[PDB]
């Protein structure tokens, strides 16, 4: 109940109310926050964090960098999925949430009744949500709004799909990551990060793929010893 | 006035006809419920006998009705509801109705969107059309500007006011939710 | 004589190729805090699908495109 500015780098715990200064300037409540009157209730333990837009009118933005495993269908998030079945026109794909999301046979890039896509049960997908809400089952799509799949659609095959923590992704996709840069020097690869803690990787051989997946699922707290160890191993593959 | 019993005869077929809550055996009618009987008379002079348990006597929401309901479940296709007040007389026998996608606004545009018209846990009022056959699924429609949502609670616990046709707001704080506001 | 086409031909496919309300209490008002649940507005992030020195150059041009 004090000094939102003094705890922008501290560990907040649920229950805590924090209030912000002022006639006023619009702001936004992050994911791990909640609004109680004119105050901000915290709903999840986290190292609080703030940001401001390059302008001076936007006000600001607040959130908590909470680590966890379970995913919740959110809107405008790129997400991997696993087709669980098909009902007539629409086929239901799993995401890792409360319930399975839905696609449409004509959402993929360039499809109509006389041109259906090749999606088989068990096939994995990289889409994004357009209706993600607590009251309605989430529908996803594998096509930008303009009408082109800018990297979406079926993933492919000949790769390894594993699962990690969500904060790990939220960190790796950062433009100032060291591990995912250093890996671009030892051996090539191509990988999909899904904001649901689910990752897909491919390389030429398989030993490399396995070493890479182990690194990624461990890179949250790897020691320099193990770091250069696995780097040397990759260099010797 | 006389209360009857599931076995007693009431009249010959030559002195009446079964209307409801009865049955027929050789040359006689026989009640089928514990309740009050009544023999109505048409201009034809041949009476229609019937038996009723007036506790919950009978109700019938006809086509051109105006019935309230509560939005429980929704989908991109339709939104299901429960019947509470048929007009103004409640009915503990809560019937279950449905609202289709296109049958939501008089303009009939396909641009309509449930999640921006309805939400689960709010009261609306609509006009029934089809009774239904198997599950008696009432199908309600709101193709009118004085129809739809009337009361709607906020993000968490606040009741909002119908500002405009597809806007609603809570009086305490400020936040513009989207519905098919009525009137 | 004639100068233009016909319509029956020109139809083929290979050819074509509410109300309001004023609340003085809440008229010119706007929300001061809004609930979001997206880590994007929250935080900047690169493009998911990427590649390093050769695998699927299409994803390489996607990287060049979407990461700016």
């Amino acid at each position: 109940a004090r000094a939102a500015r003094t705890v922008l780098g501290q560990v907040v715990l649920p229950g805590e109310e924090l209030l912000l200064p002022e006639s006023r300037v619009r702001v936004v409540c992050g994911p791990g926050l909640r609004r109680c009157g004119d105050r901000l209730l915290v709903t999840k333990c986290g190292r609080l964090r703030h940001k401001e837009p390059g302008s001076g009118s936007g006000g600001g933005v607040y959130w908590v960098d909470s680590q966890q495993k379970r995913y919740v269908p959110v809107k405008g998030d790129h997400v991997i999925g696993i087709v669980t079945a098909k009902s007539g026109d629409i086929f239901k794909v799993d995401v890792g949430g409360s319930e399975p999301a839905s696609l449409s046979y004509l959402s993929f890039e360039g499809a109509t009744k006389r041109n259906r896509p090749n999606v088989q049960v068990g096939d994995l997908i990289y889409g994004q949500f357009v209706v993600a809400n607590k009251d309605m089952e989430p529908e996803m799509v594998c096509i930008d709004s303009c009408g082109r799949a800018n990297g979406m659609g079926v993933i492919g095959q000949d790769g390894l799909l594993f699962k990690v923590t969500l904060g790990l992704i939220r960190k790796l996709l950062a433009p100032d990551c060291e591990i995912i840069q250093e890996v671009g020097k030892l051996h090539p690869l191509e990988i999909v990060f899904g904001m649901n803690g689910r990752i897909w990787v491919k390389a030429k051989t398989i030993q490399q793929t396995l070493i890479l997946a182990n690194i990624l699922e461990a890179c949250e707290h790897m020691t320099s010893d193990q770091r250069k160890q696995i780097f040397s191993r990759l260099a010797e593959s | 006035v006389r209360y009857c019993i599931p076995g007693e005869r009431l009249c010959n077929l030559e002195e009446g006809s079964p209307g409801s809550g009865t049955y027929t055996r050789h040359g006689y009618i026989f009640s089928s419920l514990a309740g009050c009987l009544m023999k109505s008379s048409e201009n034809g002079a041949l009476p229609v006998v019937s038996v009723v348990r007036e506790t919950e006597s009978q109700l019938l929401p006809d086509v051109g009705a105006i019935v309230t309901c509560k939005v429980s479940s929704i989908n991109s296709r339709f939104a299901k509801v429960h019947i509470l007040y048929v007009g103004s007389m409640p009915l503990k026998n809560s019937f279950r109705g449905t609202i289709r996608k296109e049958d939501v606004r008089a303009t009939e545009k396909d641009k309509v969107e449930i999640y921006k018209s309805f939400r689960p846990g709010d009261i609306v009022l609509a006009k029934v059309i089809s009774l239904g056959d198997a599950q008696s699924n009432y199908l309600l429609t709101t193709a009118e500007n004085e129809l739809g949502v009337v009361v709607a609670h906020s993000e968490s616990g606040i009741q909002m006011v119908p500002i405009s046709w597809c806007e609603m707001q809570c009086p305490k704080t400020h936040t513009k939710e989207f519905r098919k506001v009525a009137r | 004589r004639k100068t233009r086409l016909s319509k029956n031909l020109l139809r083929m496919k290979f050819m074509q190729r509410h109300w309001y309300l004023d609340l003085p209490e809440l008229k010119e008002k706007e929300s001061f805090i809004i609930e979001e649940q997206s880590f994007l507005l929250c935080e900047d992030l690169l493009y998911g699908r990427m590649s390093f020195r050769g695998f699927n150059p299409e994803v390489e041009k996607l990287m060049l495109q979407m990461n700016a």
